[PDB]
């Protein structure tokens, strides 16, 4: 699930 | 034709560009997920934050970029960047890409709490983008020159970015020579639209107060790019 | 055509355009003065000199300069006086060839110490911007948008100049329309223009730091606009 | 303020 | 910087 992607997806 | 260094920065700006492309998990959701106002909004906005993430990236590595003052890279990146999804719009919406996932593309953006009076002009642009037949090492140059822009807002070293996009610019309009001695004032007609990508700059600002579907939220990295 | 609104614009743009020319002295040495590398620098660090005095006098009477901040208004005119140089340049080597100057106002360009390899590049774009057929109110305005452009640096307060610029803009735009509708693509290739003229900006600057003459200092108004040495 | 981007421009 | 004579002309005419 891209480690930086989501986080950054995370709203 | 182009000259070894004027090949080099283009064999290598193209590798940064297509490094990056669109990770399945969302390439899944565009084909195989819901099709309501809200989740388009949801797809749409998760596509948006990849689409910085990619553009962060590709920024990072244009020669000479970290060179240059880090408060300068921010203001770059902050003015560049709606100008560049705008602009790889244009581009995904003329290119050789296939069967229907553009067109899959453009029927969430319709279904998504937009309006149609913002919506018809943004489509109506990137048709006669089209219209100029660009190749992907020109989007590729473009939205290289237009990120390393020096004429930004709260630039301090304009000369330094300048420096930069010379080459850039050099290297486009050599090649806008090459692809197209036809008619020969069509470097010109290149850089006039990259003015007209300024113009939008507001326009998006605004339709970002309208576009809000179930009392949702942008992503953090959407509210720090697009300031809302 | 356009409106009432644009046409009281047009009107007083025109007017400050053509307010004032070269002094009637300074264009009678291009066709009398001994003809040296010397002399012909000498001749044209004057034309220079006096394009800003006009070129300020042009400003000042643009209409909504002057509620602008008093500073914004310095710093348009100092990072575009070399641009509306190349404007300016452009209309006159493109004209009916008046043939009673002119054509040795270039002769004297190619002969006043400028590299060869810098003259021919600027000749080229000056042919380039007559392959767009221009008219002086097309000339005027252009001018005019480039010195309020709120993409210069240091200015505070953008929005201001921004909204000095669309008018003109969109009578420019009207303009294209009518002179050539079969092109629309045609007032997106004068923006263009406008952006390459940036980058003369800066093959002008490092142009100076070679362009000398056995001594011969610049006039000092150049040497605060041209930023010399 | 851009602490995210500054946070990803500068991360390596 | 200053721009003294630019703004001289800039002032009184
Ligand atoms: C009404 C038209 C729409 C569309 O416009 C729409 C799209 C259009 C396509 C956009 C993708 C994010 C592209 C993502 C990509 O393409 N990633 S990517 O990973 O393939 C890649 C990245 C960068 C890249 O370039 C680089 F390498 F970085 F240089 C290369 C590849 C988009 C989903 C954004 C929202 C935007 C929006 C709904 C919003 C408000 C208005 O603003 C718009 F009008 C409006
Ligand atoms: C190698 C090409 C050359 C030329 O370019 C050359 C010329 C080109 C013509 C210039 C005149 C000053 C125009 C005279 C005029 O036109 N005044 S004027 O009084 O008639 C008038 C004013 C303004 C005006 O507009 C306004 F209303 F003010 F806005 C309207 C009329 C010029 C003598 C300057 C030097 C320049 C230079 C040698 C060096 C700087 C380089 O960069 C160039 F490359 C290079």
């Amino acid at each position: 699930e891209n480690a930086l992607l989501r986080y950054l997806l995370d709203k | 034709e182009l000259t070894p260094d004027q090949q080099t920065l283009l064999h290598f700006i193209m590798d940064s560009y297509n490094k990056q492309r669109m990770p399945q998990e969302i390439t899944n959701k565009i084909l195989k997920e819901a099709f309501s106002a809200e989740e388009n909004f949801l797809i749409l906005t998760e596509m948006a934050t990849n689409h910085v993430q990619v553009l962060v990236e590709f920024t990072k590595k244009l020669p000479g970029f970290q060179t240059l003052d880090h408060e300068d890279q921010i203001a770059l990146l902050k003015g560049s960047a709606v100008e560049a999804m705008f602009l790889r719009s244009a581009e995904i919406f003329n290119k050789k890409l296939p069967s229907g996932h553009s067109d899959l593309l453009e029927a969430r953006i319709r279904n998504s709490g937009i309006s149609d009076e913002y919506i018809t002009p943004m489509f109506s642009f990137y048709k006669s983008i089209g219209e100029l037949k660009m190749t992907q090492e020109e989007y590729a140059l473009l939205t290289a020159i237009v990120i390393l822009s020096p004429d930004r807002q709260y630039i301090k070293d304009r000369e330094a970015v300048e420096k930069l996009q010379e080459p850039l610019l050099d290297v486009l309009q050599k090649l806008c020579k090459i692809h197209q001695p036809e008619n020969p004032q069509h470097f010109a007609c290149l850089l006039g639209r990259l003015t007209e990508l300024r113009t939008f700059n507001h326009h998006h600002a605004e339709m970002l107060m309208s576009w809000r579907v179930n009392d949702h939220k942008f992503t953090p990295l959407l509210c720090e790019i697009w300031d809302v």
